[PDB]
RNA sequence: CAACGGGGCCUUUCC
């Protein structure tokens, strides 16, 4: 070391840093399309939800809350936006 | 350093560190001087021709003379794909 | 809790010139950090460095070409006379032909001999050498 | 500055290949070597062979840019490199160190020592920890054949190599001797494999 | 319509654009929608080094979205009206200057009314359809200062030919050296 | 950090470093500060509101697409709490732990635990009072804090 | 002709 290009890090090394310890901090979730088992709509579900999100029209859960990213109730076809 | 009219008076203009600029004292032991041969039509190492790099011994010591001689090595050319500046 | 960005910076680039690094990254890179960092890469300190603008308080990437021997802030920023900078400049600096002494005044930030030579003072900001 | 002949060849990649140089050393690997290619599974890393080979020729340009070919010492203790530098200082007009380095080599400049060389090669820091910290003691250079887990304190050029094996070992001094003879010119032209066989390096104890 | 969209004193650097702006507006009924109530303002040209000239057309700001969601489509009309020209849409920010310390009191010099905040606006008006992904600020050894300013992949390959007209319309607009590049 | 313990966590929220609502929403400002305010009549609080809206709905943040933060949002429509939320919420702590330590008496780590939370309390209130949100004259009275968390 | 300091005008701005 003590020559590295400290502003402009390889894509590797700021996947691996922790979202904050990167050179510009950004968030690591996403957002999620689910194809309710109904019609109507096509629902948008944070990555890491944190309510169980139910259809708008339906009664069944999308996510079940988790300690990091939520689940998909094991029944959903998702698209990451 | 000179005084005035313009004369040299600090005797023992000191070598600096190649890597890190700063001096080689006179009684920096662990300090190198890494000559490579020159080398033109297929070889032949040509006597006498040499280009120098000073490494300090800080750096030899750190452990940080082979990455800095692996980076002065690919700046003067000598190396092709070792030293990514990038890291 | 962070008390002298300033402070951290110049603590952080003396580490890495001690360290024999050629590059640093400080944060949160105030203005007076880039002033500072203007007057130090003038007299030729530290080389070329870039400012990395997040939308936060940001931070700054500088180039360190071995020549700085020792920068450092005065904490507290004292008020100092015109005669007392020449104290200052006795008791701080390794010698008298070189190394600066760096005010704010309400001229800007600038280093004692642009003080002396613009007649203004103001309150001491750090040194460099 | 170094053309295509200089360039590594397929013949002697081939045979690095099958010498196993780029099999490095476990998940313990030392931070200061980005000699290191993606890692293979198991937890071995693999060792860049083009890196190995470029770092290689620039230690040979630097042992023919030494003037005084006795002024050059090779030093191995591990019998995995004791018959490398015996035959690389036979080779070339080294200076060998086989076995025990009787510390005081360069100091105590005393009879049945004191040697004064203006270069030292070691095949493993670790083992001869005593050769560089003498050279660092008396303002040495040192060449090391150096595993992605070995020290490089007070080492100017490192060559990545396995040195768990003798193969690594022979054959990584088998290639500097052959191409600091070509810069010596005893070689004329680098088109020839230097036909003396690269079996000349390796150890045998039965 | 030119008395239409008069909105200040009818000047010929603006008589041509302003009636050509009626042409496609009549022969495309269904832009009717979203170009009828839109009204710009005095356009100036920039010089640029490849011997081009980019038209700002500046606007008062109030109906801003208006603009920005019919520019993506009359942008490529407008310069095939006519050519040679870069055609920019920037909006009329006011600036009000940093109280001194003897100057009287006006309240509270809105955030949006400062000269940083403004030029960083100018900057995004400039480049409105590519969204910029990263800004650095580069202090070179001789004292000047340039700004880089870091540009997504997606959409901008409507502005990836008149980089050079950005940054001169910006230039000529601050003082402040300006450099755009894509982060692949 | 961690006023009132020795912890250093770092973990937090990193909203983007773009100032604009993503390219995929397609939702208008007034429907979603309509959504806004049906939470709100519904009676749920500015971070919950929040949560719900960026968890069931495509909204990444109310302030950077409807322009305005929740709370201010709540203020304008007039449906802003009697006290500051953080405050309630700490103030409906305080209220469970005095009432588990007068319940049973020998809680001594409640009775520690108690004198943190009021210490917060105070801290939260005094810098409230500072910046007109709460009268001059309000004071957090054990006696009342259950009467006025409910 | 070089360096150093002072003042004023537009540049969205005033002394
Ligand atoms: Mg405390
Ligand atoms: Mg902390």
């Amino acid at each position: 070391v003590l020559v590295q290009d400290l502003l402009h890090p390889t894509a590797a090394s700021e996947a691996r840093k922790h979202k904050l310890k990167t050179l510009v901090q950004g968030p690591r979730s996403y957002f999620l399309d689910v194809k309710c088992p109904g019609c109507l709509n096509i629902t948008t579900v944070f990555s890491h939800a944190q309510t169980a999100v139910t259809c708008e029209s339906c009664s069944t859960i999308l996510c079940t809350p988790t300690g990091g990213k939520a689940k998909l109730s094991e029944g959903t076809s998702f698209r990451r936006k | 350093m000179e005084n005035d009219k313009g004369q040299l008076v600090e005797l023992y203009v000191p070598r600096k560190c190649s890597a890190t600029n700063r001096i080689i004292k006179a009684d920096d032991h662990a300090s190198v001087q890494i000559n490579v041969a020159k080398v033109d039509e297929e070889g032949r190492a040509i006597p006498g021709e040499y280009v120098t790099y000073a490494l300090s011994g800080y750096v030899r010591s750190r452990g940080e003379s082979d990455d800095s001689l692996n980076r002065l090595a690919q700046n003067d050319g000598l190396l092709k794909n070792v030293w990514s500046y990038s890291r | 809790t962070r008390s002298s960005v300033l402070a951290d910076a110049l603590n952080a680039i003396n580490n890495a010139e001690k360290t024999g690094k050629r590059q640093v990254l400080i944060r949160p890179s105030s203005k007076v950090i880039i002033k500072f960092l203007q007057v130090m890469q003038k007299h030729g300190y530290i080389g070329e460095f870039e400012y990395i603008d997040d939308h936060r308080s940001g931070k700054i990437v500088v180039q360190l070409n071995g020549r700085l021997n020792k920068c450092g802030v005065i904490s507290p920023r004292f008020n100092v006379k015109i005669g007392d900078i020449e104290k200052w400049t006795a008791n701080l600096l390794p010698a008298r032909q070189f190394g600066y002494v760096i005010l704010t005044t309400s001229a800007g930030i600038m280093d004692h001999e642009e003080a002396r030579r613009k007649h203004v003072s103001g309150k001491i900001l750090g040194f460099v050498y | 500055s170094l053309p295509a002949t200089f360039d590594l060849t397929p013949e002697d990649a081939q045979l690095l290949l099958a010498a196993n140089t780029h099999l490095g050393a476990r998940n313990v690997q030392v931070h200061q070597e980005p000699y290191v290619f993606n890692a293979r599974p198991d937890g071995v890393h693999v060792i860049n062979v083009g890196k190995t080979w470029e770092k290689l020729v620039l230690a040979a340009r630097i042992i023919a840019a030494i003037p005084n070919p006795e002024d050059v010492v090779a030093i191995s203790s591990r019998t995995f490199g004791q018959r490398a530098v015996l035959k690389f200082a036979a080779h070339t007009g080294a200076t060998p160190i086989a076995g025990r380095f009787t510390p005081g080599s360069f100091t105590n400049y005393i009879t049945r020592s004191f040697k004064e060389p203006r270069l030292v090669i070691v095949t493993d820091p670790r083992s001869d920890a005593q050769a560089i910290k003498e050279a660092s003691y008396v303002n040495i250079p040192v060449i090391a054949l150096t595993d992605l887990d070995s020290p490089s304190e007070f080492v100017d050029v490192a060559i990545p190599c396995n040195n768990r094996g003798k193969h690594s070992i022979g054959l990584i001094w088998y290639l500097l001797a052959r191409e600091v003879l070509r810069l010596r010119g005893a070689l004329v032209d680098r088109t020839q494999p230097w036909s003396i066989m690269p079996d000349l390096y390796f150890y045998r104890d039965p | 319509p030119q008395a239409k969209i008069l909105s200040q004193a009818p000047t010929e650097l603006e008589l041509q654009v302003a009636q050509a702006f009626v042409e496609l507006e009549n022969s495309s009924p269904e832009l009717k929608a979203e170009l009828r109530p839109l009204q710009f303002k005095s356009i100036r040209e920039i010089d640029v080094a490849g011997g081009k000239k980019a038209l700002a057309i500046f606007v008062p700001v109030p109906s801003l979205a208006g603009f920005h969601k019919v520019q993506t489509k009359l942008t490529r009309e407008l310069e095939k009206k006519f050519q040679d020209r870069h055609v920019i849409f920037l909006a009329e920010r006011r600036i009000l200057p940093k109280p001194s310390r003897t100057s009287r009191q006006v309240q509270k010099r809105p955030r949006s009314r400062t000269l940083t905040a403004v030029h960083d606006k100018i900057l995004e008006d400039l480049v409105f359809p590519t969204e910029i992904v990263g800004k650095r600020v580069r202090y070179l050894v001789g004292g000047n200062k340039i700004q880089k300013v870091l540009l997504d992949s997606k959409d901008v390959q409507q502005i990836d030919y008149k980089l050079e007209s950005f940054q001169a319309v910006y230039n000529k607009l601050t003082g402040k050296q300006i450099v755009f590049e894509i982060p692949s | 950090g961690r006023m009132h313990s020795a912890g250093k966590g770092i973990s937090s929220s990193a909203i983007p470093y773009s100032r604009n609502a993503p390219a995929w929403f397609k939702l208008s400002s007034e429907s979603v500060i309509e959504q806004i305010v049906k939470y709100a009549r519904k009676g749920l609080t500015p971070s919950q509101i929040g949560v719900l809206l960026r968890d069931a709905h495509g909204v990444t943040q109310a302030r950077v697409i409807t322009g305005n933060k929740i709370m201010r949002i709540l203020k304008s429509n007039g449906l802003a709490p009697e006290i500051p939320e953080d405050l309630y919420y700490l103030i409906k702590k305080a209220v469970s732990v005095r009432k588990h330590l007068e319940r049973n008496r020998k809680d001594k780590d409640a009775k520690f635990r108690l004198i943190l939370i009021e210490s917060r309390i105070h801290r939260l209130a005094r810098y409230y009072r500072t910046v007109a949100v709460l009268p001059p004259n309000w004071k957090y009275e054990s006696a009342t804090a259950s009467a006025l968390v409910n």
